[PDB]
């Protein structure tokens, strides 16, 4: 059997990256950063509460500006709102309900949301008409749309639930490229800070870095052990951090391929739902089942606060690209503004 | 007051999207959700057709003054838990489970037959977290082919430890029983379970029956009395 | 008589706390159902009538301790029985509504309008203001003078509508358990039942004597000057009993049970 | 995206006459709405503003009470009712198109206008430095407005707009709240100006960007323009 | 066909197994670096003063 053979050489470069990761690390995060005086005691005060939702929300992207955001929800609305002046700029109502992922564009022109009915539709702001009208429905996957975000105005990634991301092209309509190599259920996405590279995860509890470029998957990072449902780089674009079922944090490094820390605690036993970093990147930021936010202090894994502020599961989670406030939305249906 | 005329403005084009969101939601908080559930060649396809006339199918149809939403997730061959999770605060489930497909092994994995997987299916429909109170609207299908294959074969391949003589109504009634024994909790859900097929004339009236029941629940909890 | 008007005092202020904490939050912080605009004029009317008993307990503590002799205005009455007619308005009204919910349920989730209950709230307090500032002008509350033979017939037609609205609760709450218990499948039948029996009963041995002993003992019996002294702190305590437990029954165990 | 005006003509004094704006081609349910005048030789004055869903309207002081604005919202259909037409409402009526959310563009699509020929203390007000500036093409300019109050609100944004009108054509907008390009616009102008000075600078002219300057506050109401600098080849 | 995925899959490893790493503790050196030297621009950390809270 040919096969036998193959695998037991796939099952020796299984053994060959084991032990190159092995003699890769000398010292933890931990050891060498232990001697940097913490954080200590976070008190973020609820600045606003967005309120107008009915279903649950699972989605919320941030402005570059940082004064808009985007969300989305099970009444078939995707609504922008002004995070300032709780104003409702816009409110999108879509022809699927069924939404799990919602992304605001980095110039803001556009908006993408995607759910069950395996779309990823792309929504048109600035229109001369007035009215937010769709602009290109991508249609290409069979399994459904867990997170698409926005590279330019005219690419996009679409994580999927069928084990493949996918580059897109909106100005076509045609996946560019396919990103294959998970076994199951890709949940989660990120964009490295310069959009030349990936990060995504998957419920066979694998990280695997990509490549837009040309179309390959540099890295796979394996340290979980259930399905993976968040992911975000470290604002330095070198490292990442991902949230699992499994109550367990991890930040996994780019240039070193390895696991840094572990941000799991004792008490904690619900899984992490949205994971996201602030500004300079001291602070790790997880959504959680227990119904409110984590913050962590990266650098040490200490929790060094609680946004206790939902009376259900927070969904998504992030903090602005000015690093001046968090946006946290839950299955309660309210966005919260912390600061 | 310390506004601006364009925040004014502003302000008040915020108030018209919150007064429409509001209409929007008391308009999709009074229709009837139903997750349409089964096997592979269930008989889905037959009471879609019965109560009408890629990714997630959704059908519409309305009786007696009911509007009903009826969403089939056949096509959805992924990990079921993250979009089953998004299904709760349904109404009801329509779950189907052939009769004639008693005796049929699986098409892939003969070892295996079609009425234990819609008994391991059902186990985990029922058992879930997210359906805890969710009246479950069982359809058995395919009665007569059931006949016609009960009449030369028995129900001892799939069910051993059944003893009945194999007739038109124990058969029946012990696999329905079967079924309705998969609940963990049998006082807080209430299993509605109906004997159809393909010619049967009247079967939305079951599933109108039910909801009306889950409705009455749901305006009791509107009102305060839970 | 010094200990009926501390207790009436005590659990006055718990009514204005927990009415104030309803009000607020049904007012701002949590959404509204087409049921919360009920519990929301209730809690008002409530609040309404429970300061008015605090004011009234406050006048005699004074002139008791103090011997300030202050005189409170004659029309104050007339808004605390405004109040206290709308909070039992508000609680047949409940009832009819939940009977309402479970005889015609297609109708309760797909057919009703959404401004039924605001229009049901606004009739029920127009009604009773308007029986109650006709029987202070009337009676003698209103612009200082009044006459007794005028005032004694609509004061029996005011506790004739008080008997009206309990057999409204009566009959709603009988028809919802009948149809409860007979023709229902699903539902926990047990609480529901003894929450229902409940609210009948905290009317009846709350809500509804005072109104008896103000609206008709008063008149009928014609010998309540020596009842008056026993008779009328102790069913002002009951009613209060009514005021501070309106909004436990009908808010706080319905929905911050969780 | 058009805004065809109807009504208007040769009327009698003390009469009365609705002028319209029928809306086609955009979400008009969802557009503030403005009406805009000038007299046949000064500058441009502000008229009505009736809003989204017709919740809120102001007037023109010379002129609240007696005009009368009306939208029609399934129609897409916009009114001015006047009566009394006395002889100083002889002008040429603009039908303005206006949304105001976080950074939107208001003042940005004008209908084509319709001639009406017919026979306040503290209102912020706009001064233009000058009515003609001979310039030859490919020339930097710098047309300066003067304001009699800070225009800077709380919230930061300079409620100082600039249009253009082309000589025959509707007005347009060029810069709105102060700094900012309206959409269509080439990218050579740009205005900027501190706390009640503004200068639009244009750079390097062409034959298209001879006309009539107009700089409106949209601080309070009423909206205010400015006399307006005619630029001449 | 079976064949083929195995191979796919083992030209990803033997392309994977072939790149060069750095000291995790000179990329741990990096990050407490970047997290030092951008600690005065983040508005989350300390709380910045109410005049220039956009934030109430
Ligand atoms: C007819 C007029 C004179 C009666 C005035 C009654 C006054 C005192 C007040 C007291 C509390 C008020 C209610 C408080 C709550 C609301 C909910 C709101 O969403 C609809 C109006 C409604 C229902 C108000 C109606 C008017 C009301 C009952």
């Amino acid at each position: 059997s040919e096969l036998d053979q193959l695998r037991q050489e796939a099952e020796q470069l299984k053994n060959q990256i084991r032990d190159a990761r092995k003699a890769c690390a000398d010292a933890t995060l931990s050891q060498i950063t232990n001697n940097i005086d913490p954080v200590g005691r976070i008190q973020m005060r609820t600045r606003r509460t967005l309120r107008g939702h009915l279903a649950k929300i699972y989605a919320m992207h941030w402005g570059t500006d940082s004064r808009l955001l985007v969300s989305a929800s099970q009444d078939g609305k995707l609504i922008i709102w002004d995070s300032y002046t709780t104003n409702k700029v816009h409110a999108i109502p879509l022809r699927s309900s069924w939404v799990m992922t919602c992304a605001y564009a980095p110039s803001g022109n556009y908006v993408a949301c995607g759910g069950l009915d395996n779309i990823c539709s792309i929504y048109n702001l600035k229109t001369r008409e007035g009215n937010v009208r769709v602009s290109r429905e991508l249609a290409g996957h069979t399994g459904y749309l867990s997170c698409c975000r926005f590279l330019d105005d005219n690419q996009i990634v679409t994580s999927s639930g069928d084990t493949t991301c996918a580059l897109w092209d909106i100005e076509t309509g045609q996946q560019t490229t396919t990103f294959t190599g998970h076994t199951g259920d890709v949940m989660s996405l990120s964009l490295a800070p310069d959009t030349r590279l990936f990060v995504s995860g998957a419920c066979d509890a694998s990280a695997k870095l990509w490549d837009v470029r040309e179309g390959m998957c540099r890295q796979t990072f394996t340290g979980h052990e259930s399905d993976i449902n968040a992911i975000c780089f470290f604002p330095n674009g070198n490292a990442f951090a991902t949230g699992s079922d499994d109550a367990t944090c991890r930040l996994f490094d780019l240039r070193a391929d390895q696991e840094l820390m572990t941000y799991s605690h004792d008490n904690i036993i619900c899984g992490i739902t949205s994971v996201s970093f602030s500004k300079s990147g001291r602070l790790l930021l997880a959504g959680y089942d227990d119904f409110n936010c984590n913050v962590w202090d990266a650098l040490k894994a200490d929790r060094a606060g609680v946004l206790a502020g939902h009376d259900n599961r927070v969904s998504c989670l992030g903090v602005t690209d000015d690093g001046m406030a968090v946006a946290t939305g839950s299955w309660d249906s309210f966005l919260k503004i912390w600061n | 007051c310390t506004l601006s005329a364009e925040d004014k403005a502003a302000v008040e084009r915020s108030k018209m999207i919150d007064r429409n969101l509001r209409e929007d939601g008391e308009k999709a908080a009074r229709e009837v959700k139903l997750l349409l559930l089964g096997a592979g060649e269930s008989g889905k396809s037959t009471i879609v057709k019965q109560m009408k006339i890629t990714g997630i199918v959704e059908t519409h149809f309305t009786f007696k003054d009911l509007h009903f939403k009826m969403f089939d997730v056949g096509g959805q061959r992924s990990e079921r838990k993250k979009w089953i999770h998004c299904f709760e605060g349904v109404t009801a489930i329509i779950f189907c489970v052939a009769l004639s497909d008693y005796d049929l092994v699986l098409a892939e994995d003969e070892e295996m037959n079609r009425m234990h997987e819609s008994m391991k299916l059902f186990d985990s429909i029922c058992n879930n977290k997210w359906f805890t109170d969710t009246s479950i609207i069982l359809f058995l299908n395919k009665k007569d082919l059931f006949e016609e294959k009960i009449k030369k074969s028995p129900l001892t391949i799939c069910y051993p430890e059944y003893a009945g003589s194999n007739t038109y109504e124990e058969a029946a009634a012990y696999i329905q029983c079967q079924f309705e024994d998969l609940n963990k909790r049998k006082d807080t859900k209430e299993i509605y379970t109906h004997f159809t097929c393909a010619t049967d004339t009247k079967n939305v009236q079951f599933v109108f029956d039910a909801v009306t029941d889950v409705i009455i629940k749901n305006n009791l909890k509107d009102c305060g009395l839970f | 008589t010094l200990i009926p008007v501390f207790l009436i005092l005590f659990i006055a202020l718990v009514g204005l706390v927990g009415n104030g904490f309803v009000l607020w939050l049904l007012g701002f912080r949590m959404r509204r159902n087409a049921f919360s605009v009920y519990v929301l004029s209730l809690a008002g009317a409530d609040f309404l009538f429970l300061c008015f008993q605090i004011i009234n307990c406050l006048v005699y503590l004074s002139n008791f301790f103090c011997s300030i002799s202050i005189n409170f205005p004659s029309f104050f009455t007339t808004v605390m029985t405004c109040a206290y007619l709308a909070g039992l308005s508000m609680l047949s009204t409940v009832s009819t509504e939940r009977c309402l919910s479970v005889l015609w349920p297609i109708w309760y989730r797909c057919r009703r309008p959404r401004h039924l209950s605001a229009v049901v709230c606004v009739l029920l307090w127009a009604l009773s203001l308007l029986l109650s500032i006709l029987e202070g002008k009337f009676c003698g509350f209103l612009f200082s003078d009044g006459d007794s033979g005028w005032c004694q017939t609509f004061d029996f037609i005011t506790a004739a509508w008080l008997i009206f609205l309990f057999m409204v609760l009566c009959g709603s709450s009988l028809a919802l358990l009948v149809r409860i218990l007979c023709g229902s499948r699903g539902l926990p039948l047990t609480r529901l039942y003894l929450t229902i029996l409940l609210t009948v009963l905290v009317f009846l041995l709350c809500g509804l004597p005072f109104g008896i002993q103000w609206f008709l003992i008063l008149w009928i019996w014609k010998d309540s000057d020596v009842l008056f002294c026993h008779i009328h702190p102790v069913s002002v305590v009951l009613s209060s009993l009514n005021s501070s437990a309106n909004p436990i029954i009908y808010f706080f165990v319905g929905s911050f049970r969780k | 995206v058009q805004l065809v005006e109807s009504g208007g003509g040769l009327v009698q004094p003390g009469g009365s006459r609705k002028l319209s704006c029928s809306a086609s081609g955009f979400a008009f349910s969802s557009f503030g709405m403005h009406w805009v005048r000038q007299a046949p030789e000064k500058g441009l004055e502000w008229v009505a503003y009736i809003s989204s869903g017709s919740g809120t309207i102001y007037y023109a002081d010379t002129v609240k009470g007696r005009f009368t604005i009306s939208r029609d919202d399934p129609k897409n259909t916009l009114f001015l009712q006047m009566t009394s037409l006395r002889s100083e409402d002889t002008a040429m009526y603009y039908c303005v198109r206006s949304i105001y959310y976080y950074g939107s563009s208001p003042f940005d699509f004008w209908g084509q206008g319709t001639t009406l020929t017919v026979s306040g203390s503290a209102d912020i007000v706009m001064t233009q430095a000058t009515s003609s500036v001979p310039v030859t093409p490919g020339e930097s300019v710098s047309i300066s407005c003067r304001s009699s109050k800070s225009l800077l609100h709380s919230n930061g944004n300079t409620y100082l707009y600039w249009f253009l009108q082309r000589p025959g054509q509707s007005p347009q907008l060029l810069i709105y709240r102060m700094s900012n390009l309206a959409s269509g616009v080439p990218d050579r102008f740009s205005g900027s100006g501190s706390g009640t000075a503004f200068t639009l600078t244009i750079s390097r002219l062409e034959a298209e960007d001879v006309g009539v300057y107009y700089c409106m506050q949209h601080l309070e109401y009423p909206l205010t323009f400015g006399a307006g600098t005619k630029l001449e080849l | 066909a079976s064949i083929a995925q195995a191979r796919k899959l083992v030209e990803q490893l033997k392309m994977e197994a072939n790149i060069d790493r750095i000291k995790v503790s000179k990329a741990a050196a990096d990050l407490m670096a970047y997290c030092e030297a951008h600690a005065k621009e983040d508005p989350l950390l300390t709380p910045v003063p109410a005049s220039e809270n956009p934030f109430r």
